[PDB]
């Protein structure tokens, strides 16, 4: 109808003026103000002294397992997103099935917590002693 | 009269912080005792080597003027001896070790500071920890680099 | 973690929020330099001057 | 009654040339430059750099009992790129002069330098082998503060002096059009200005009073 | 162009542009208000010298940021470095673009709503990730990794905290959510959802205590330390519209949005949004920063099962009264 | 809406083509996010609002952890880029290019032979998907939760440091 077309045009103009304001702001920031000519300008900031190597080294991380579990639990979350918008029309059978769903989720999370997963802290401190 | 805070046997950051809080409270107690009971006497010793001499006697006596004149120009002449004084500083134990060659300067001045020892201890107590633990440990040592390097 | 620890911690955070709000309801402790002059004790060690005798000549 | 500095890396620090020039100040460009200078002097972002005692007094000035935030100078960025003011508050040690030079080079113009304390002004009480006698041996300093340590309102007064210096200086509006040299006003010294009010002081309060 | 449909479309476009200009100006004014309110919370005044009450301090900051040298490092990837402030400025703005501020005053009356908010948060994470990686700095690298861990922690349960309100309204539309609270505000039935959404929404904008990427004390301002000029100002303004967006979103899904007993509806919306903005400044000032490993442990072990249990209880209550 | 579908399809095609033939992993991930946003635009054009919503919600979480693994493993400056550059040679990609081309031709010819009436673009809300998902399609949900549990267990077991 008319109101849907009006809201679509309003959303399009909202996005267009948002990107235009951001790009104009960047252009005004880039074009106004003088530049610099210094010896140590193009050095990454490491608190006043030079780097040992570079900033692009192979950094380790302990967040890998939590990242995969985050993706899995977000997929379970999207299932619950699909469930939650139609709870009333699903009836009690859908409530029982979603209860089984959330119980499997809880059992998986307790399994993750107890086996040592979701625990990547260094063994030195661990907030102990 | 003032109590001494002693921890339970381990040096956490929290333990050090609340020991310093209790030290602040003890210092408040000492200040209260000093304020309520204050003597009425001299603010300088009557020793001839007291530097500087009292100001009014400098201004209207000639022996005191001579003593002040020779004590601010060349300096007081301490005899050739060796002295040491160790005190409890705000950050630990601070000690002065002074060797005099009999001149008006110190032949040797040695200043022991606690932050030097704490900073040397730092690798043995933060190894294996996180950077956040290192930041909290740095915040809970009570060190200044003027004390460390002198 | 222990549920008692979680409840105690949550109470601690809302308590701290309450103290900071009560600080916001309190009196400002500023000294508006340079609108109001900074009070100094008479024996304060600031700028160095050379003075004069009561008779008008310089005392150095 | 101005001065011009032009910078170029390609021997001895500071790598700049300074001369004594005349103010060129345009029915709209002058007011535009005045507006830019007003905006620059009414918002200063000091660098969170500290060396010694004088930094402790600077952050004492930063607190709620003096409130330098009223001048728009509480932002205190820890990165040289985001900062707009280097306050050398402490001793310029020999081993840190390369570090201070690097941190000044990583900073971006519009940049200003405030020496705080006798160590930063001249080396101060430490006429020693391991201290550079004054931080102005290698970086240009805009505002100087005597003291050891300077009291917090002295740092605030130096901030206002820097604001007056910014408010009467000429800088390029854009880096593509116009001259890129920096014009700084040769203002009258505060010693000469305050000689009128300083010699006339007759009686002070005796030290035995509180 | 003389037709009632075309003038209605033009009026809707004008309302959307007015809303966008007001929220951007309010984000900058609330940066200034954060300075003043931190002064008030910390027993001072803050900037009260540039004009009356410091009201021209924002203009001076804007002038300095525009006339600051916009610096692109040679060791950085230029396209990603320029792209990250664009995402940071725009993603939370589009998240705000669904918030109904008044009856008849909304940009897009989407059928997704809070789904679009989740989409914009998942797109807003890439601004911080790209700023950390692109700038080619070690502190920025550590800040980006910490931001990724914090994003894991909050986005594992943000939508599930919102699903209680979604289930109570029975729809994804924003106006249906703000119309379902015509009797009782949603903060009282959804209270555990409320506190979990508070935690997750503070973690959206990376505000205190969840300022793990840009931690001033820990990593010396973090990921945007190579960022300068108006790009850093874009990061600031983007986070401030993020705060405005999260505050207005709590107003819509927990306090009836514009619904109020006596005052005009936009006035009630403005008061509740300003109260939550004050609560953001208070939550910055009040409590300290935890370690991000304990932050992720709290977001996983505590918040996620609590959201799941709250969703189950809300579903049981809804089906009980049907 | 027709133009939106066509331009999003073109953007998705170009972004995917840039993904499969790039040497920078982070740039390839950025073009991948662009392609998935274009796929979401295609989903939103056809009335499948929930499909585009979940394409932006959970795939942006998926590409997020891909980015974490890329910064954890691959980035070494240009050393990754030259190593990937020596791997890609002209004969190497013109080998399977004709295979993919003839596969696309066969699939397109099979597609063009079907009867069509045009997609009317009637929107499908998330309420209908919730009705069907927890109605006729229940054990799909339950055994898919078991599938995600299995994937989580395998990820734990293989991804461990020690
Ligand atoms: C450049 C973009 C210009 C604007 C494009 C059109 C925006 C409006 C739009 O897409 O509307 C369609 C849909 C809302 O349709 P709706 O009103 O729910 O359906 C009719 C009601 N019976 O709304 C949607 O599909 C919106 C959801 C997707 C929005 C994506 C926004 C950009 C994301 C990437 C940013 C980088
Ligand atoms: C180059 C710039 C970006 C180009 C792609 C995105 C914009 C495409 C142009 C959209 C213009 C608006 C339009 O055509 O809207 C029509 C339609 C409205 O939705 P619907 O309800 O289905 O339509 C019936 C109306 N009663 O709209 C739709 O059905 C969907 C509209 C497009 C999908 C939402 C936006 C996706 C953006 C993807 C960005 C990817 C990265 C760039
Ligand atoms: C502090 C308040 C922040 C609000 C952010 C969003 C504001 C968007 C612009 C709204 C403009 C229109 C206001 C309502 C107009 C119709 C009602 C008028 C009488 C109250
Ligand atoms: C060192 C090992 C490298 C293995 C590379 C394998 C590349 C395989 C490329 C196959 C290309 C086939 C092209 C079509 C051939 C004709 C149709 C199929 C056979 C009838
Ligand atoms: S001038 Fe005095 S207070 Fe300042 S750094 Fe030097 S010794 Fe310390």
């Amino acid at each position: 109808s008319t109101e849907v077309i009006a809201h679509h045009w309003a959303f399009a103009i909202f996005l267009i003026v948002a990107i235009g304001l951001c790009c104009l702001m960047l252009v005004g920031g880039w074009f106004l103000g003088g530049r610099a000519r210094a010896r140590s300008k193009n050095v990454p900031f490491e608190s006043g002294i030079d780097s040992v190597g570079s900033a692009r080294l192979r950094l380790s991380a302990k967040f890998y397992l939590v990242a995969m579990f985050f993706v899995i639990f977000d997929v379970e979350a999207l299932y619950l997103f699909a469930w939650s918008t139609s709870i009333r029309e699903s009836g009690w059978v859908g409530f029982v099935e979603a209860a089984i769903f959330i119980f499997v989720l809880l059992a998986g999370l307790v399994y993750l917590v107890r086996i040592g997963a979701l625990d990547w802290t260094p063994a030195r401190s661990r907030r102990e002693r | 009269d003032f109590e001494i805070p002693v921890g339970g046997g381990v040096s956490d950051c929290y333990t050090r912080v609340m020991l310093k809080v209790e030290e602040l409270r003890q210092s408040l107690r000492i200040l209260e005792q000093c304020l309520n009971n204050m003597p009425e006497g001299p603010f300088k010793a009557d020793h001839p080597l007291t530097t500087p001499p009292p100001k009014e006697r400098t201004l209207q006596h000639i022996e005191t003027l001579i003593t002040h004149f020779l004590q601010v120009s060349w300096g007081p002449v301490m005899p050739a001896n060796e002295s040491f004084q160790m005190i409890e500083a705000t950050k630990g134990i601070n000690s002065y070790y002074l060797t005099s060659d009999g001149s008006t300067m110190s032949y040797r001045t040695r200043i022991r500071t606690p932050s030097y020892a704490h900073l040397q201890q730092i690798p043995a107590a933060i190894r294996g920890s996180l950077v956040s633990d290192l930041i909290v440990y740095l915040g809970s040592i009570d060190f200044v680099m003027s004390d460390v390097d002198r | 973690m222990t549920l008692k620890e979680l409840l105690v911690g949550f109470g601690t955070q809302v308590r701290s929020i309450w103290m900071i709000g009560l600080h916001a309801f309190a009196k400002r402790e500023t000294r508006m330099y340079p609108e109001e002059p900074v009070y100094l004790p008479p024996r304060y060690r600031g700028r160095i001057v050379l003075t004069r005798d009561p008779d008008g000549e310089e005392r150095c | 009654d101005y001065t011009l500095t032009r910078i170029d890396p390609n021997d001895r620090y500071p790598l700049q040339k300074q001369e004594i020039v005349t103010d060129p100040l345009n029915v709209f460009m002058g007011k535009l430059n005045d507006m830019v200078n007003w905006g620059r002097k009414n918002s200063i972002w000091p660098y969170n750099f500290g060396l010694s005692c004088c930094y402790v007094e600077m952050v004492t000035s930063f607190t709620a009992v003096h409130d330098v935030a009223r001048f728009g100078a509480e932002v205190l960025r820890a990165s040289p790129r985001q900062a707009d003011l280097m306050v050398v508050a402490g001793t310029c040690f020999t081993k840190m002069a390369p570090v201070i030079q690097r941190l000044y080079d990583q900073m971006l113009e519009p940049k200003w330098v405030i020496s705080m304390g006798a160590c930063a002004n001249s080396g101060g009480m430490y006429d020693i082998y391991s201290v550079v006698q004054g931080v102005d041996k290698f970086i240009p300093v805009d505002v100087y503060i005597p003291g050891c340590p300077p009291r917090p309102e002295a740092y605030m007064q130096a901030l206002m002096l820097l604001q007056e210096s910014i408010g009467k200086e000429r800088r390029p509006l854009s880096w593509v059009v116009g001259d890129q040299g920096v014009y700084r006003a040769n203002m009258q010294s505060e010693r000469e200005r305050k000689r009128g009010e300083r010699i006339a002081v007759t009686n002070l309060r005796t030290p035995d009073e509180i | 162009w003389i037709s009632p449909e075309l003038i209605e479309i033009l009026l809707t476009i004008l309302k959307a542009v007015v809303i966008l200009l007001v929220v951007v100006t309010c984000g900058a004014f609330m940066s200034f208000g954060e300075r003043r309110l931190l002064g008030l919370f910390q027993n001072r005044y803050g900037p009260n010298r540039v004009g009356w009450g410091g009201s021209l301090q924002l203009v001076a900051d804007m002038i300095k940021m525009f006339f600051k040298e916009d610096w692109i490092p040679k060791f950085s990837d230029r396209v990603i470095f320029t792209l990250a402030p664009m995402i940071a400025f725009t993603s939370l703005l589009l998240a705000f673009a669904i918030v109904p501020v008044s009856p008849g005053w909304v940009v897009a009356d989407l059928n997704i709503g809070i789904l679009f908010f989740l989409m914009m948060a998942g797109l807003a994470v890439y601004a911080v990730l790209f700023a950390g990686w692109s700038s080619n700095n070690k502190y920025s690298l550590l800040g980006a990794m910490r931001a990724s861990a914090q994003t894991l922690s909050y986005e594992v349960f943000l939508g599930l905290s919102l699903m209680g309100v979604v289930a109570q309204a029975g729809s994804f539309n924003m106006t249906d959510i703000v119309n379902s609270q015509a009797h009782v505000w949603n903060v009282i039935p959804q209270f555990f959802g409320f506190i979990t959404f508070a935690i997750a929404g503070v973690a959206v904008c990376h505000r205190h205590p969840f300022d793990q990427p840009e931690a001033e004390q820990e990593l010396a301002d973090g990921y945007h330390i190579e960022y300068s000029g108006m790009k850093f100002g874009l990061f600031f303004v983007g986070e401030y519209i993020g705060i405005v967006t999260i505050s207005a979103l709590m107003v819509t899904l927990f306090f009836g949005g514009w619904q109020g007993p006596l005052l005009p509806p936009f006035i009630w919306f403005a008061l509740k949004t300003a109260f939550f903005m004050m609560m953001f400044i208070l939550i910055r000032a009040s409590l300290p920063r935890p370690r991000y490993d304990q932050v992720m442990s709290f977001g996983w072990k505590i918040c996620l099962p609590l959201t799941l249990i709250n969703l189950l209880v809300t579903a049981a209550v809804i089906l009980w009264q049907a | 809406m027709e133009f939106a579908f066509y331009i999003c399809g073109l953007i998705a095609i170009l972004a995917t083509l840039r993904v499969i033939t790039h040497t920078n992993p982070v740039h390839a991930l950025l073009y991948l996010i662009i392609s998935l946003l274009a796929i979401s635009g295609v989903f939103f054009s056809l009335g499948a609002y929930f499909a585009g919503a979940l394409e932006i919600i959970v795939y942006a979480g998926a590409i997020m952890v891909l980015f974490v693994f890329v910064v954890m493993m691959l980035n070494l400056g240009g050393s990754e880029i030259e190593q990937e550059r020596q791997w890609l040679k002209p004969q190497v990609w013109i080998g399977p290019a004709i295979l993919s081309a003839i596969m696309l031709v066969v699939i397109v010819y099979a597609i063009l032979g079907v009867n069509d009436q045009g997609i009317d673009g009637t929107p499908i809300s998330a309420k209908a998907v919730g009705i069907t998902l927890f109605g006729p399609y229940v054990l799909a949900v339950e055994l898919a939760s078991m599938l995600l549990l299995a994937g989580l267990v395998v990820a734990f077991h293989v991804g461990r440091e020690e």
